[PDB]
């Protein structure tokens, strides 16, 4: 994550409605929070509406854009078809499904 | 299998070569049999081994 | 009793005494190519002969 | 400071000067590799000196 | 963390340990407990 | 009971096939496999139905209504919600 | 700083009576509180006069 504050021309966003988009508006952390602030206000629409359209926009981003979203889904992208995509950094939080 | 070929036509060689005993190129065209079919042996290792790393 | 939700997260494993650092092998010169590789050079030096 | 030998091993400056020891090749600390045992067994017995 | 059955301190206790874990406070606690006590790091 | 999920993957697939099945059976992936276990325990006849608003669930400040799955419980319009659904606290109290 | 909460065996410590030594004892940070309470419960004297 704090490679990411690092640059700028890189864009990233997480999916809307969403326990990813919810932990970044309320973190009080020092990275965390400036992220929030970073996509909220970048044009154009970063907040997909559901994750396939994110998984796709990356794919055709050739680089320029990461999507943050949970591990599990970060781990039948990486291993299916056309394997396009890779895990980058350990897991920001700790959480459960339910 | 070619590695087999080779050494069948070989052997057919040198069972030729106690008929036409007067000829003597039989007994080489033998020996090129079994050298190529030692190289032939070869590559077929060496495919085996290299699509097994696949 | 009722319990709560997990504070963290854990999970059995095995536990062993560290066995040592072991000694490179009386043949480790052999180690930098793959055994099908010096398999491979005998018959490379058969065949080329 | 010791003055090892092939065999036993003695005292240098401290306390003891003269006090010899039979030096034990086989020392428990683990395991014993086959091929650590066998070099422990020829060193031992020093067949070859 | 447990509580007997029936006891009010089961709805206060669990919602505060979701708390805390939504504000760094468990990860820092783990790190700090676990990794800097590292004695045996060529 | 009306199960609550969303069309992720591999949570919630589809067949090779889908046009010609009839209800659950249509439905694979690891929210289905998990709902036959966690039904087949209990006792009881779930009936998948896929999320409308298509969304995970969030709280809009403005109006406090709850949209998505967790939305789709508090007021009624199901019980058993298997899916995936983080656990947060804004959720935690409704 | 960071690598000395890392390690227990070697010791340090600071001057008496000068900047160095008030500035851990006020010092409101995660790592250099620390250290304040490290020294001040070593033995033996590592606040050098
Ligand atoms: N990484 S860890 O083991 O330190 C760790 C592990 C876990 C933590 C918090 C930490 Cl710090 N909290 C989660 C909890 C938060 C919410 C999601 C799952 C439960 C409820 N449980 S966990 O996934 O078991
Ligand atoms: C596809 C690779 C084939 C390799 C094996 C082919 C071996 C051919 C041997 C021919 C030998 C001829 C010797 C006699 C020649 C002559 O009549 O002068
Ligand atoms: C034909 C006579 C040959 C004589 C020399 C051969 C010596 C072979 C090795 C002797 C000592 C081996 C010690 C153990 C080595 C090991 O396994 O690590
Ligand atoms: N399923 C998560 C969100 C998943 C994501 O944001 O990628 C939730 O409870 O909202
Ligand atoms: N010069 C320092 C003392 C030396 C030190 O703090 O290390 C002072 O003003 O007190």
């Amino acid at each position: 994550a704090e490679d990411l504050a690092k640059q700028t021309e890189i864009a990233y966003g997480t999916l809307d409605s969403g326990s990813t988009k919810e932990f970044f508006r309320r973190s009080k952390i020092a990275v965390y929070e400036k992220m929030w602030t970073y996509m909220r206000s970048a044009e154009p629409s970063v907040f997909t509406r559901t994750t396939a359209e994110g998984v796709a926009r990356v794919r055709k981003s050739k680089g320029k854009f990461a999507f943050l979203l949970e591990s599990t889904m970060n781990e039948y992208i990486e291993q299916r078809k056309p394997c396009d995509t890779m895990k980058v950094g350990g897991n920001l939080d700790s959480k459960g499904y339910g | 299998i070619l590695s087999v070929i080779l050494l069948f036509m070989g052997g057919l060689c040198i069972a030729a070569s106690e008929f036409y005993k007067t000829r003597h190129n039989i007994i080489l065209s033998a020996g090129i049999f079994f050298v190529s079919a030692g190289l032939s042996n070869i590559i077929g290792i060496i495919v085996y081994i290299s699509a097994n790393a696949g | 009793i009722d319990f709560s939700k997990p504070f963290m997260s854990l999970g059995i494993s095995i536990m062993i005494k560290k066995p040592q650092k072991s000694k490179p092998g009386v043949f480790s010169f052999l180690d930098p190519l793959a055994y099908e590789i010096w398999m491979c050079i005998v018959f490379a030096y058969i065949g080329v002969s | 400071m010791t003055h090892s030998g092939l065999w036993r091993t003695c005292c240098l400056e401290g306390n003891f000067k003269g006090l010899c020891k039979q030096i034990d090749h086989f020392p428990e600390d683990y395991e014993a590799d086959t091929a650590e045992y066998f070099l422990r067994a020829v060193r031992a017995s020093s067949i070859f000196p | 963390v447990a509580t007997p059955k029936g006891s009010s301190l089961r709805t206060p206790v669990n919602l505060a340990v979701l708390k805390l874990s939504e504000a760094g406070v468990l990860d820092k606690l783990k790190n700090k407990w676990w990794y800097d006590k590292g004695e045996c790091g060529d | 009971v009306v199960v609550t999920t969303i069309m992720e993957s591999p949570y919630v697939m589809y067949k090779k096939n889908h046009e010609m099945f009839e209800g659950n059976d249509k439905y694979e992936g690891y929210c289905v496999d998990l709902a036959s276990e966690i039904a087949k325990h209990i006792g009881i006849k779930y009936k998948i139905a896929i999320v409308p608003d298509g969304k995970y669930g969030a709280r809009d400040a403005d109006t406090k209504i709850w949209n998505g799955m967790v939305g789709e419980l508090v007021y009624g319009k199901a019980e058993i919600a298997i899916a995936p659904l983080t656990i947060t606290l804004v959720r935690e109290e409704v």
